[PDB]
């Protein structure tokens, strides 16, 4: 029924404007004034200017800056995971495999909103760090961001809002083939729905845009590359960097992930 | 799954 999905978009949109508190409205209204962070001077200005806190070289920092946003939006996924319908029924070992799985899909697909060509939002939008410093870091750190950069500028030309979002974050985290589950049925059963729903919000939402639904299943799956190339090489510098150490919820999660 | 990943199970505890 037509007006069930209506409900369905409805609700989840609800609940993604309660869970994220930086949108992609917002993102798209401050982008179109953060602090420029341009180059390794403009760095050091900025984080005195401006989301990081413990008891205290750059492309170490910039990494734990990332990291800190990272943690805070596992959490923010968590708490609009357990709104998805049926979601808090999946045994509760499938719950931690979904979330384990999807967390980072989501985080890069989030990361396009803050993102133009040119750089990304940082800090809930009071800071933008151009793409270009970030593609000089040395070693393998200039490597981190760049694949985000060119997913984000593809999937941004799809022009999705945050209600279109909304359903695709879902769609993402229940995910019937995701390595270990227990019992995949009743997953792909919501995540049918979920389809549905989207189809139906994608022809209402973007009725000029043909096969729109059909670009956007083909960039579930770049994302799940992107998170297996930075799986990869996260593990290849946790060899030769000695100053990183991941924050606990993050080794959890990258654990034997890919 | 549930053994190892605490963090995660705290989250979705509440
Ligand atoms: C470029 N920005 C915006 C956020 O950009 C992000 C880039 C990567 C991630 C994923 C992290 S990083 C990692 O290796 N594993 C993770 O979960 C998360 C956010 C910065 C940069 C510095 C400080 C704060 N914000």
């Amino acid at each position: 029924e037509s007006a069930d999905l209506r409900a369905l978009a409805k609700h989840l949109y609800d609940s993604y404007i309660k869970s994220f508190p930086l949108t992609k409205a917002k993102a798209r209204a401050i982008l179109t004034s953060p602090f420029v962070i341009y180059d390794m001077n403009s760095l050091m200005m900025g984080e005195d200017k401006i989301k990081h806190i413990t008891p205290l070289e750059v492309a170490i920092r910039i990494f734990q800056g990332c990291q800190f946003r990272s943690v805070e939006a596992v959490q923010e996924i968590t708490e609009y995971a357990k709104s998805i319908p049926g979601f808090v029924n999946l045994d509760l070992n499938d719950q931690v495999t979904l979330l384990k799985y999807g967390v980072h899909e989501i985080i890069y697909t989030m990361l396009a909103s803050l993102m133009n060509k040119d750089g990304v939002l940082i800090s809930e939008g009071q800071g933008f760090m151009t793409r270009e410093f970030l593609k000089s870091l040395r070693k393998p750190f200039g490597d981190f961001m760049e694949p985000k950069f060119e997913f984000a500028v593809k999937f941004n030309a799809l022009e999705l809002d945050d209600s279109d979002l909304a359903i695709f974050i879902a769609v993402i985290i229940l995910s019937g083939d995701r390595p270990g589950l227990l019992n995949v049925k009743p997953i792909e059963d919501i995540q049918d729905n979920l389809l549905q729903a989207l189809e139906l919000q994608l022809k209402l939402n973007h009725p000029e845009s043909s096969q729109l639904f059909a670009k956007l299943l083909q960039k579930m799956t770049d994302l799940r590359q992107i998170v297996t190339e930075h799986v990869q090489l996260l593990q290849v510098i946790k060899k030769t960097e000695t100053d990183m150490s991941l924050h606990p919820l993050l080794q959890e999660i990258y654990k034997d992930l890919y | 799954n549930t053994k190892n990943h605490p963090m995660l199970m705290n989250l979705l505890k509440d």
